[PDB]
């Protein structure tokens, strides 16, 4: 059917290689009509957007929106999820505010974006924990939203695993600190790995105050999200240099793939509901004069595009409207101020490039040094066993230590 | 030195009392350089035409405060949501007047928006404080809408949490569906006879329909709801005995117009303290950056309190709703609405009017069954559980041991042979 | 990635069931989640052989 | 005599690399050396710390 692409970008990406895109990819047509029509914008404010929606709607009866933003504000999308209740039409978001994720919607809405949701996001970085054997752990908590269903899929996660965990007190802010009573509940904290659920604007001073309070040293860790470690563009001098983060953003993924992936779902959701029900094209008719109680469609894709498959990539999404194996990356804060990849997470398995976990020692120009002991061993039947990890757990039993094996693929 | 104040309301009467409490507004800050203009605007025919006068006017307007309230239509269409939608994208403040809805409880999804009126989660508060009249401890929860039911559940949760008490069964389902008999005969088995119920009004009609036939309004029941499943058809096949929570001016909006234009009052001459002072944009053709202060002046405004207005005492919590709202606990007595008691900022003020309970006497029901159907699970366990097929016609034969005592049996059931 | 108890006590965590009169045999794990009785039975592990 | 390692201390302290040393101690009997000028901040601390 009629589907856009409107794609407001600073980097330059030009509309006629996105229009031509559709030509390398499956031009079999098992639709009568797969057409696509490609827009650029250079001011995403609301009206505008509307506007420019309402006009593609009444554009030829468009029953497919694509948007991308290059812009790092999430409210774009918090506009998009109201056009879903009104233009009955599927959108889906590529980048920006649109791949920025919110946390609820409504069922009678078709909206949907290219991320993952906090929760899965927290399920990655306790399989990180997982897989690194930190048990021990606190949970800084400030009033930025989201946080008590935070702490509850934290608790959940926690009464739901064969890990054994060890949580500390859940440490809880009340607003912009006056470092009189947040100073005693940083002072809770005494254990290695500390979890941080904050806002960019709070994160600076929170760890700030931990550098002040001396939390920073490195037998210590911070796991943040990406919903707090912004854009690869601002690396504030305050964060600690080892600070491990988890975000979405790919940059092997760009934008092209990006949008083929989206045309890619729309067209596979359309051709399969061919395959089942008939008379695909049903859209409304335009955004001006009506009353209420608007004319509803009967057989929508909101049911449908449950299962979805594009060459192998598991593209499907859950039916609370988010994606069922998303594409992750974990990356710290390495010595080179900068952020890099470490590890890129699978359907299932967290892929690490860097089982050896190196230090990062470099938080100050000023501390102690060489605790670490680097012990190499060797095996013999009474004295070091070494067996592979355990299957239940992907975790070494209580009694055992970890190691690693340098093991080769061929000469 | 203006101060512009865009009105999202119904009828142009209550536009002229909210510019009388405008002008009533001006009093008591001195004949100052500010200046407090307001501009309104009415319903349209959808949820469309509504984002789009809203979004031209308050551009065209530069606001900071925005009241908001619409009940008044006939349909099932209730949503503010896209004037909360414009206006967060710009993180310009506003003030809801007239909607309850839980899908508020989130800030990212309403990042600049506030509202003095509680929603229903908050009535699970006044579902902690009458167990603490009547020291229950087994209560039944009956939710039918997941749009905010999962609150609900999280509030109750989060109040049985401090007690350690386990709420005995949760209930949730279809949104508009005929066969909650199964629901409610599923609900009929156990100890408890609390029953909690928080729905729409079709929902709530339904499950009474099918409660008073399956013989659950009578002796023992507590039945307990909220304000939505008091009225309409669900009034109509309502069981008499119910208690149910009312908001002291839930529905006069004109008293609230005016509490709402104090608390923007406060709050903009509070804001005048500090300095950089910004400006609305031009956010139609040309500006899409948001207003710089947003969160500056949301924190403003979760400092707030007061002593003076219609309501009184109005501050916003955490989550940015109502504390310390009033309530009526009614209670239908032959149909009619009788209120039995008050409710406090914190605490329940039984007046001295008579209660009236569903089933017999007006004593409060002590309404925990003890099941002497002790339902008692075992495994075939060769040296403690012998288990033998049927005698002659499903039943066992009186055996007796070697020392003179007959054999002790009983009627069991059980599978014959593995599942696969 | 849910846990899950089957069982007896799967039918008593459900409600179908009401009380375990089992050889019930006591562990911490199931000490964790329900409560107990004081044992009618004390009675150990042992192997039998041919 | 289940000693701990002596923890010491260098200035009118920052509240950076004291406060770990501090943190080392998870025992119980301490014996503070120091003069009135210097007690309060670290009861202070110690209060702070827990
Ligand atoms: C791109 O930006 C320019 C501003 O220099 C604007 O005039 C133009 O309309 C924008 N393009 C589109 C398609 O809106
Ligand atoms: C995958 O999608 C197809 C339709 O495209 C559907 O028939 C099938 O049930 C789905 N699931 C599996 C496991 O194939
Ligand atoms: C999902 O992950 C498992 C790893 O346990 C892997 O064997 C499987 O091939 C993956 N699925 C697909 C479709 O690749
Ligand atoms: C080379 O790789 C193959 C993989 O099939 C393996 O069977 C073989 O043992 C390897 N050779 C050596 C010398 O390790
Ligand atoms: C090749 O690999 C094998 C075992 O994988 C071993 O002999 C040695 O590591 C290599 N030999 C040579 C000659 O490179
Ligand atoms: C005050 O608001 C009214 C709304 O109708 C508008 O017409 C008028 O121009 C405004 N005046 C000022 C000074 O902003
Ligand atoms: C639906 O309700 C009817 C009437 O109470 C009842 O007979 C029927 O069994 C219910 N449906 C199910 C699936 O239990
Ligand atoms: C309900 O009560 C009536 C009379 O009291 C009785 O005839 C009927 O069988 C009862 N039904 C159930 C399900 O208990
Ligand atoms: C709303 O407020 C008063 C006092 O609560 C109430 O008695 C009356 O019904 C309403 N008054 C007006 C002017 O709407
Ligand atoms: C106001 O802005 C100035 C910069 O022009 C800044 O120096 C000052 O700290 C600000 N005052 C506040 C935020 O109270
Ligand atoms: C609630 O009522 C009590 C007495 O009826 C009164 O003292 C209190 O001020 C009221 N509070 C509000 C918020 O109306
Ligand atoms: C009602 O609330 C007020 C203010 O919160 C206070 O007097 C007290 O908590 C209550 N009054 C009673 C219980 O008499
Ligand atoms: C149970 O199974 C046995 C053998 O498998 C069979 O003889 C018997 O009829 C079955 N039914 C009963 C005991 O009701």
């Amino acid at each position: 059917l009629n589907i856009a692409v409107l794609l407001g970008h600073s980097h330059d990406v030009t509309e006629r290689e996105l229009r031509n895109l559709w030509g390398p990819e499956q031009a079999t047509g098992l639709p009568l009509d797969v057409n696509v029509v490609a827009l650029l914008m250079n001011r995403t404010d609301p009206k505008s957007l509307i506007t420019h929606v309402c006009d593609l709607m009444s554009g030829a009866r468009i029953h497919g929106l694509v948007f991308g933003d290059d812009t790092d504000q999430e409210a774009v999308a918090q506009m998009l999820d109201f056009i879903s209740s009104q233009t009955f039409i599927p959108i889906l978001g590529i980048h920006g505010g649109a791949s920025m994720i919110m946390a609820d919607k409504d069922p009678t809405s078709t909206f949907f974006q290219f991320g993952a949701s906090i929760q899965q996001q927290a399920t990655v970085m306790l399989k990180i924990m997982q897989d690194y054997d930190w048990h021990v752990f606190s949970l800084v908590t400030t009033i930025f939203p989201g946080y008590r269903d935070f702490i509850s899929f934290i608790k959940t996660t926690v009464d739901n695993s064969f890990v054994g965990w060890d949580m500390q007190n859940v440490i809880t802010l009340d607003t912009s600190f006056e470092d009189a009573k947040t100073q005693v509940q940083l002072k809770k904290i005494h254990s290695s790995v500390i979890l941080l659920y904050c806002s960019k604007d709070e994160a600076v001073l929170i760890l700030s105050e931990a550098r002040s309070l001396g939390l920073t040293g490195y037998d210590f860790f911070w796991i943040v999200p990406s919903l707090v470690s912004g854009n690869t563009e601002l690396i504030p001098k305050e964060f600690p240099s080892g600070l491990i983060s988890v975000s979405y953003d790919d940059w092997d993924y760009s934008l092209e793939a990006r949008v083929r992936d989206g045309l890619g779902i729309l067209t596979t959701a359309a051709s399969s509901m061919l395959e089942k029900f008939s008379y695909i094209p049903e859209a409304k008719a335009s955004c001006y004069g009506q009353a209420e109680k608007p004319e509803t469609p009967l057989h929508t894709l909101h049911q449908f595009m449950v299962n979805v498959t594009w060459d192998g990539k598991d593209l499907s999404f859950t039916e609370e409207g988010y994606q069922v194996h998303p594409r992750l990356v974990v990356i710290v804060l390495n010595k080179d101020r900068e952020w890099e990849k470490v590890g890129k997470w699978e359907n299932q398995t967290l892929s690490l490039r860097h089982a050896v976990w190196p230090r990062y020692k470099s938080f100050s120009d000023c501390e102690p040094d060489d605790n670490h002991l680097s012990i190499v061993t060797l095996e013999e039947a009474p004295f070091v066993i070494v067996e592979d990890i355990d299957p239940l757990t992907e975790t070494c039993v209580r009694n055992t230590v970890p190691c690693r094996k340098f093991v080769k693929i061929n000469n | 030195k203006i101060v512009n104040i865009g009105a999202v309301l119904s009828t142009r009467k209550h536009e002229q009392m909210f510019r009388e409490a405008v002008n009533q507004a001006n009093k008591r800050h001195g004949s100052w350089k500010i200046q407090l203009n307001a501009t309104s605007v009415t319903h349209k025919p959808n949820a469309i035409q509504m984002a789009l006068s809203v979004c031209e006017d308050l551009i065209s307007s530069q606001v900071y405060a925005i009241l908001v309230s619409h009940p008044p239509t006939p349909n099932d269409h209730f949503t503010p949501t896209p004037v909360s939608y414009t206006a967060g994208f710009y993180r310009i403040p506003v003030l809801g007047l007239t909607t309850r809805m839980s899908i508020y409880s989130d800030k990212s999804i309403h990042l600049s928006f506030l509202r003095t009126v509680p929603p229903y989660s908050h009535q699970s508060s006044v579902w902690f404080e009458m167990m603490r009249v009547y020291n229950w401890n087994h209560i039944i929860l009956l939710v039918s809408d997941d749009h905010e039911g999962r609150a609900a559940q999280k509030r109750l949760e989060t109040l049985l949490e401090e007690r350690e008490s386990k709420a005995e069964k949760v209930l949730q389902f279809d949104p508009g569906t005929k066969n909650v008999t199964a629901l409610l005969m599923e609900a009929r088995e156990l100890e408890a006879r609390v029953i909690i119920l928080s729905a729409s009004e079709d929902d709530a009609a339904t499950v009474y329909r099918a409660a008073a036939m399956l013989n659950m309004t009578g002796s023992g029941y507590v039945w307990l709801v909220g304000e939505r499943e008091i009225s309409g058809n669900a009034l109509r096949y309502a069981p008499d005995g119910i208690i149910g929570l009312q908001l002291i001016n839930g529905k006069n909006e004109s008293a609230h117009i005016s509490d709402a234009v104090g608390v923007v009052a406060q709050a903009v001459h509070e804001l005048l303290e500090k300095e950089n002072i910004t400006d609305p944009p031009r956010g139609c053709v040309g500006n899409t950056n948001i207003w710089k202060t947003g969160p500056l002046f949301k924190r403003v405004l979760m400092s707030s309190k007061y002593a003076d207005g219609v309501t009184g005492r109005v501050e916003f919590n955490e989550d940015g709703d109502r504390k310390f709202a009033n309530y009526s606990i009614m209670n239908l007595q032959n149909r009619k609405l009788v209120q039995v008691g008050i409710y406090n900022g914190t605490h329940v003020i039984p007046n001295d009017r008579k209660i009236i309970w569903p089933g017999g006497e007006t004593e409060k029901p002590r309404g925990y069954q003890m099941s002497t159907r002790l339902k008692i699970v075992t495994i075939h366990q060769e040296p403690f559980v012998y288990v033998k097929p049927t005698m002659s016609d499903g039943t066992c034969k009186e055996e007796f041991t070697v020392n003179g005592d007959p054999v002790k049996k009983v009627i069991c059931t059980g599978p014959n042979d593995t599942s696969p | 990635n849910k846990k899950e108890w089957n069982g007896m006590m799967g039918e008593l965590l459900s409600g179908q069931a009401d009380m375990i009169v089992a050889p019930l045999t006591i562990n911490n794990e199931r000490a964790q989640y329900i409560e107990f009785s004081k044992p009618f039975k004390y009675q150990g592990l042992t192997i039998l052989v041919k």
